């Protein structure tokens, strides 16, 4: 049941394109007004003003849905089993119209934001940014309505999907794609790279399957080089102690070489990082993580090693680029970063 | 007491250091050994941003702990 392509792309389309430009030109572009890092940053000569959630940012969580939607598809058609949503469709199943829409509303998912602020403004900037995308459709109704978005009813549902309301990270298609699109771009901050890598993999593959998701990071990880954005690396051997992502926890060998699991083998158990620890334990290491035989089962990470940066630059050098007038040129034009993006893409 | 220090690309640099050391001693360390100016170093540790006036015996950083090096910007 997956449906015919008609051409439809990113790099191509000019109502996705215009949509990013009105986000970019009465949002994105604009001052921070809250406090929480809302002082902008000077790159080569010009101003940035939102750096970790701006254009680029925004750009390239349209371009993971369109990669993540593009591998689905070779997915179902290789005869894979996706996971299905409560109607029956899997993400293999998205039209290009579908996908036009669920864009357009990734170019408004953070628009709403006034700072950095993290979850205290959860809610108001998740509504700011539903009503920026309102206002968008209501300008533009003449050309966005009936073909782009069928009613006031099709609106109403990518609104309520950049509201999140009760969080349903996962209820469509469109859930789906904004959602893990906007978080997988935090690739480019987060340590350890490999607990996250792992982290991310884990809640994206089973929409896709296993070969398209390392096709998605792969390709990300130009994405990241050609937006002149850091590019992480990841070492199986790397010996920190692992991040349990979800609650930022640690799990623990106990004084027998043994990870502590609750009576089952059982869960690895969470353990608070605050918590202090019985003498003789240690946290487990991310090189011990990634050969535990349950994460190497739905995890390729294990005997892996990727280059981060830019191979053949001493690290210091790899900060001048990423600090150049090249950054703030995506962060500023729509038409630069896409062009970024689209080189990215084909170099498959 | 040697402490590791690590960032998003995948380096790891190991410094000797001792409970005494400030933060702006071991930002000139890392400057000594990989050429990164203090002025773009963020070191976290224990996910808390450590402060440059401070000593690393004032986080409770201890021999084999792992910091990161977030690049200020
Ligand atoms: N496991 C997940 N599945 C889907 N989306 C997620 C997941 N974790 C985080 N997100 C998305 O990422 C957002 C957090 O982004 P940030 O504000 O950078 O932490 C959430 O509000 C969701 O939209």
């Amino acid at each position: 049941s997956v449906p015919t392509w008609n051409g439809f792309s990113l790099y191509t389309d000019e109502t996705v394109r215009n949509a990013a430009r009105y986000a970019y030109d009465n949002y994105l572009g604009k001052p921070y007004t809250g406090t929480v890092e809302a002082t902008p940053v000077n790159f080569g000569g010009q101003m940035v003003y939102r750096q970790h959630h701006g254009l680029a940012h925004t750009l390239r969580t349209m371009a993971y849905a369109e990669i993540i939607v593009e591998e689905a598809r070779k997915a179902k058609l290789r005869g894979e089993s996706l996971k299905t949503f409560a109607d029956g469709r899997t993400l293999a199943d998205v039209t290009p119209e579908e996908l036009r829409k669920i864009m357009i509303a990734q170019a408004f998912f953070v628009t709403g934001r006034d700072d950095e602020e993290s979850s205290k403004n959860y809610e108001k900037y998740h509504e700011q940014s539903r009503d920026a995308f309102l206002k968008y459709v209501e300008e533009n109704k003449s050309t966005l309505i009936p073909d782009v978005f069928k009613d006031e009813k099709d609106v109403k549902f990518y609104a309520d999907v950049i509201e999140d309301k009760d969080h349903k990270w996962a209820d469509s298609p469109a859930h789906v794609l904004v959602n893990q699109g906007h978080m997988v771009d935090l690739v480019r901050v987060k340590q350890p790279p490999e607990s996250y890598l792992e982290y991310y993999f884990s809640q994206l593959q089973p929409w896709i399957g296993s070969t398209a998701t390392e096709a998605v990071f792969a390709t990300q990880r130009q994405f990241f080089h050609a937006t002149y954005e850091a590019v992480a690396g990841f070492d199986s051997e790397n010996k920190e102690p692992h991040l349990v992502v979800d609650g930022l926890g640690r799990y623990v060998i106990g004084q027998d070489g043994n990870p502590i699991r609750e009576e089952s083998s059982g869960e690895l158990k969470f353990f608070s990082q605050k918590k202090k620890l019985e003498e003789n334990q240690r946290y487990m290491r991310v090189d011990e993580y990634l050969k535990l035989d349950e994460v190497q089962k739905r995890f390729p990470g294990a005997g892996k090693k990727l280059d981060g940066g830019l191979p053949g630059l001493k690290e210091y050098q790899y900060l001048q680029r990423l600090n150049s007038i090249n950054r703030a040129r995506c962060e500023n034009d729509v038409d630069f970063c896409l062009g970024q993006l689209q080189t990215a893409h084909h170099q498959t | 007491m040697q402490i590791f220090v690590k960032t998003l690309t995948g380096k790891t640099i190991t410094l000797e250091v001792e409970p005494s050391d400030t933060i702006e001693n071991v930002k000139a360390k890392i400057q000594d050994k990989e050429g990164i100016p203090p002025d773009q170093q963020r070191l976290i540790f224990a996910g808390k941003q450590l402060e440059d006036g401070r000593t690393l015996s004032d986080y409770n950083i201890q021999k084999e702990s792992t910091l990161h090096l977030v690049l200020r910007l």
